[PDB]
């Protein structure tokens, strides 16, 4: 309804006499699907010396608290996720540790004959390597590769 | 489709979205996030994210209008999505962008003639489009009163989506965007439906001085530190390092007309910064690994004599190493050290080493055993690490019952 | 609406010139796309603060802004130190398919972007779609008809 | 462990992403023999006790 | 010191709207200078095949920005300037074909501009099209001879009056302001100012 | 305002905008020829449109 020009007659032309006017998308160049049907997407990228664990976290909760308020049809799913291959990755170490730990113990049990004898270095190792672990995370060194060297 | 229909038992949700792309935004980019099943449903090798690629890159070969790549996520996605070098071709001559194409062809087709050295050299910029030129003559239009301004502002709005202000919706601000309808900026002949006002106030289509003609341009521009290149990518040749087939390129390049420069970035500046100043790094090195080991058996005392010996034999000693590598030779030097030391100490050798040499293997396999975990899922990766271990086992236990006795008459 | 040419000369080379006097800078690649996007990335040294090599890129940049051209200067220069790697991807469907892709990207983008933005440890967020906009679709004839 | 610590001292005061990359190595190991000459001499005694 | 330039420049982004306009083009500069100099290198000529202007806009051109974000290198200055399309009015001639300088500027911001085409074919796009190429309107002009040829006024008798016609158009130096010597000989300069800690 | 404005460009050399030039943006400025703003009787040559 937005006036444009009055003609000599006195009618009115109008800003839809001579466009659509509809209410459209800001950018047009990008088209996303999801198993075929229509969908938007939000990339993540993670903040510099946050971890990710947390912030995916954070990120969950945030849209589960979200979705009270969605519209009756939406709803979220996650087509790339990579937080569970760091869980997995976490409690592989977990193992990998434990078991280094039980071979160490068990050829020292080789060794010895002697379970009482034995077992003076299986918990003296791991109590070195767990406080060089506290030492490099309190002054700020990565769990890198270099590390595991 | 092909993913959802042909192998619905691995893969769980394929995300797809056009117009964006690695190499920028555009019409004619594709990208899909594929998601695949938990572990629990992926069983055996033939389900794995290898197996599953492999079947991908064969059945998608077979798409006639496009070029589909599928690929893993690299080991290090802030580094880029392959291996080899990266390199920039820079025109600090300031020749031009048909010139320095000329140079960049050229070198390709150099880099082309001796396989034996790079293999897949490619460049990563796209090449060049027709483009639509509108050529406006400018006296012709103020002969008859129709500002140069007037035309250039009606056709940049009309195919251009010229922003205005902004707007209320629901509660928040949103821009407002004018441009001409779809059916009005599809052909080469929708121009001449357009007119314009003159000073008079009538209209004159656009047809009455402008002529339209076809040329080829460049879709994307690449520059480096200011000046005008175009990325060079690839691969060294099999059995060689990366700093020959590097070097290779630099004379190569050196082949060039005169004007044209080069550069490397990413990971190629980062290992040409780490060569550069290595020599000096590892000399130093060296040299406080020469005070260690001159240090605990107070001076040429006993083996620190023969220890003497070693840089000769660093010496003595174009295959290659890594950076890892590098540090382990020193730490592997400083792990037989200790092997001598708890026995030369005590001789500082015979009851010594009867009840030192069960801890010479204890630290060989504590070393084995915790950089084992690195490479290991049990069962898997573990017959290639006999190969090694073992003699290097057997030589530092021969080193133990030997070196320590001949060394103190050495 | 602006070439590779037309955006390279108009924006990226004025933003460039200015972009002298930073500390610990490595080297400097931009490029300039067809669809009017002109990025210029700065690699810096290992160990500079991330925040400072910012703030310091965004004060360069303040020389350059009156040099830009109008449309860019209303558009928005971002400046963020955004890694390449991706975090997660979030996707949004309809289940009867009673909204389009605009409709669930408008939403998304007016309700979910900002939160999600300004959470903790959220570096930075890329929306796969747009807002909504008033547009406007013209017509040659009908303008035309009206001395428009 | 004394002699490791002090050889590895002078390290750290160094610069450089190689330095960096190496800091990795040495401030790991000079907390190593650290920890071993506590553990040593603390935990084992009384254990073995 | 960081801080300090900081804080400098985001107050000083507060007076930057209420500034007159020519100042905001030229641009504003803040940098942690010392007052003490570094070193200074200077470019000569051995045949004088090149006057200063030339020895002066290459080395703004090729040399300046390079050094400048070299690494220790805090800010540097150049005795010269580079090049600038100086336009040369002429009052007698401007007075025989009834021009102001207004109309001279404003004829040169419309026709010495770059406009955004768009593209044919862009999104949306309809649903069975296969072309989509950019359009080229109007590039920004690049050599003397081309600003010499801008239209300004069309006379009653068909004729054209030319820029060339009423100034005389040159590629001259920005600032004329300083000129610079070595033993005589035309050269440019620049002085290197060390960086705060290096 | 239109005789300022002549006064300021003639003596002043207003800037403009930018051009290209060996593929580098430079500015464009406007000013009078150098036979022209050496003298005060060289304010009397300028003439201004009504
Ligand atoms: C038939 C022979 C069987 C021998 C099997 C030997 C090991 C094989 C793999 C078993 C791993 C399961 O180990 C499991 O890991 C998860 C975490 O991931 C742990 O779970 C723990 O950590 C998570 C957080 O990470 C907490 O929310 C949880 O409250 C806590 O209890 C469990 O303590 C443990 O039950
Ligand atoms: C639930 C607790 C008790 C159940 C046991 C399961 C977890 C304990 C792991 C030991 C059982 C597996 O037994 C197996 O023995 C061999 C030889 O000793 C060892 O493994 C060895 O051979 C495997 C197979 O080539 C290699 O990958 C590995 O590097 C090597 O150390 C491991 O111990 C284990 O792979
Ligand atoms: C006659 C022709 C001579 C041409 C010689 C060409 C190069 C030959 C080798 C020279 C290498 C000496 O290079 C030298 O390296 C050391 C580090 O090891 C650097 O020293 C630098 O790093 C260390 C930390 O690692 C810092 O504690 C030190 O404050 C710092 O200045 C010096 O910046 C440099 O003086």
């Amino acid at each position: 309804k937005i006036l444009l020009k009055v003609q000599q007659d006195g009618s009115q032309v109008l800003l839809r006499d001579v466009a659509r006017v509809e209410l459209g998308a800001e950018d047009y160049s990008t088209v996303a699907r999801y198993n075929g049907k229509p969908a938007a997407g939000i990339a993540i990228k993670l903040a510099a010396g946050a971890n990710a664990l947390d912030t995916s976290r954070a990120v969950k909760e945030e849209l589960n608290r979200l979705s009270a308020y969605f519209p009756a049809s939406l709803k979220t799913v996650y087509p790339y996720d990579t937080t569970p291959f760091i869980e997995i990755s976490i409690q592989e170490v977990f193992k990998t540790l434990v078991e280094a730990i039980i071979l160490v113990f068990l050829v020292m049990y080789l060794f010895l004959q002697n379970f009482r004898a034995t077992i003076i270095p299986t918990i003296a190792v791991p109590v070195v390597i767990l406080g060089t672990f506290a030492i490099l995370s309190a002054v700020g060194f990565t769990i890198n590769t270099l590390t595991m060297f | 489709d092909y993913y959802l229909t042909k192998e619905k038992d691995n893969v769980q949700s394929v995300f797809t979205v056009g117009g964006f792309g690695f190499s920028g935004q555009g019409q004619n980019n594709g990208l899909a996030f594929i998601s695949l099943k938990p572990w629990s449903e992926r069983v055996g090798e033939e389900n794995s994210v290898t197996a599953i690629i492999q079947r991908a890159m064969i059945a998608l070969s077979s798409i006639n209008k496009a070029v589909v790549f599928p690929f893993n996520l690299p080991a290090v996605a802030e580094l880029g999505t392959a291996s080899g070098f990266d390199m920039e071709l820079l025109d600090n001559g300031n020749l031009g962008h048909e010139k320095l194409t000329q140079a960049r062809n050229e070198l390709l087709s150099l880099a082309a003639q001796s396989p034996n050295q790079v293999t897949g050299v490619r460049p990563n910029g796209l090449e060049d489009t027709p483009m639509f030129k509108v050529n406006v003559n400018a006296a012709k239009a103020e002969a008859m009163g129709v500002a140069l301004s007037d035309i250039n502002q009606t056709i940049s709005t009309a195919f251009g989506s010229s922003y205005v202000n902004d707007f209320l919706n629901q509660g928040r601000v949103k821009k407002v965007y004018v441009q001409a309808g779809t059916p009005f900026r599809m052909l080469p002949d929708n121009i001449n439906q357009w007119y314009v006002r003159n000073a008079s106030g009538t209209m004159a289509p656009l047809s009455a001085y402008s002529s339209t003609e076809w040329t080829y341009g460049s879709p994307r521009l690449e520059r480096y530190n200011g000046i005008p290149s175009m990325e060079i990518l690839g691969e060294a040749a099999a059995g060689k390092s990366t700093g020959d087939a590097m070097k290779f390129m630099a004379d190569l390049v050196a082949k060039l007309p005169a004007g044209v420069g080069y550069s490397w970035t990413g990971l190629s500046y980062q290992e040409a910064l780490s060569s550069n100043q290595a020599p000096a790094l590892y000399a130093i090195s060296l040299v406080v690994v020469f005070l260690a080991l001159a240090a605990l058996y107070e001076s040429w005392s006993i083996p620190f004599s023969v220890m003497l010996v070693v840089p000769l034999g660093v010496v003595g000693a174009g295959l290659s190493n890594d950076v890892y590598f590098q540090v382990g030779l020193l730490t592997t030097i400083g792990l037989s050290a200790k092997n001598a030391i708890l026995i030369v100490e005590f001789a500082v050798i015979i009851e010594a080493a009867r009840m030192r040499l069960r801890p010479i293997l204890m630290t060989s396999l504590a070393f084995i055993l915790g950089v084992l975990p690195l490479v290991i899922s049990h069962g898997a990766g573990s017959g290639a690490q006999n190969a090694v271990g073992t003699g290097v086992m057997g030589g530092m236990f021969a080193a133990t019952v030997l070196a320590i006795y001949f060394v103190p008459v050495f | 609406g602006a070439d590779a040419q037309t955006v390279e000369d108009s924006v990226t080379q004025v933003i460039e010139q200015n972009m002298n006097g930073l500390d610990g800078l490595m080297y400097m690649s931009s490029t300039s796309d067809a669809a009017g996007n002109a990025s210029i990335t700065l690699t810096f040294e290992t160990g500079t603060s991330p925040d400072i090599a910012q703030v310091q890129v965004q004060n360069k940049l303040q020389l350059a802004m009156p040099s830009l051209p109008e449309a860019v200067q209303q558009q928005g220069i971002s400046v963020d130190k955004s890694s390449s790697n991706i975090l997660m991807v979030a996707a949004f469907i309809s289940d009867n398919g009673s909204l389009n892709q605009y409709d669930i990207a408008d939403y998304v983008a007016s309700n979910i972007k900002d939160p999600l933005s300004r959470t903790a440890g959220v570096g930075s967020v890329q929306l796969f779609g747009s807002e909504y906009a008033m547009r406007i679709w013209l017509d040659p004839q009908k303008l035309n008809k009206y001395n428009l | 462990a004394v002699v490791l610590s002090a050889v590895f001292m002078p390290m750290a005061f160094m610069s450089g992403a190689t330095g960096e990359i190496y800091r990795q190595f040495s401030i790991t190991l000079i907390s190593s023999m650290l920890l071993s000459v506590f553990v040593a001499m603390s935990l084992t005694p009384a254990l073995c006790a | 010191p960081d801080i300090a330039q900081v804080q400098v420049q985001n107050k000083l982004q507060l007076a930057m709207p209420s500034l007159p306009e020519a100042v905001q083009q030229q641009g504003i500069s803040v940098d942690k200078s010392s007052s003490n100099i570094l070193m200074v290198a200077a470019f000569i000529s051995d045949n004088g095949s090149l006057n200063q202007y030339d020895i002066a806009d290459y080395v703004a051109s090729n040399i300046k920005d390079p050094l400048s974000r070299t690494a220790g290198v805090g800010s540097v200055q150049l005795f010269g300037s580079e090049y600038a399309m100086r336009i040369w009015l002429d009052p007698q001639k401007l007075n025989k074909y009834n021009l102001v300088p207004s109309d001279v500027i404003s004829q040169i911001k419309v026709q010495n501009n770059q406009i955004s085409g768009g593209q044919l074919g862009g999104m949306p796009q309809a649903a069975d099209q296969q072309l989509n190429a950019s359009i080229i309107v109007q590039t920004r002009l690049q050599t003397p001879e081309e600003f010499g040829k801008i239209l300004l006024k069309v006379q009653q008798d068909g004729s054209q009056v030319l820029l060339r016609d009423v100034a005389r158009v040159e590629l001259g130096a920005e600032d004329y302001s300083t000129v610079a010597r070595y033993n005589g000989k035309p050269a440019a300069g620049i002085a290197i100012k060390l960086a705060a800690g290096a």
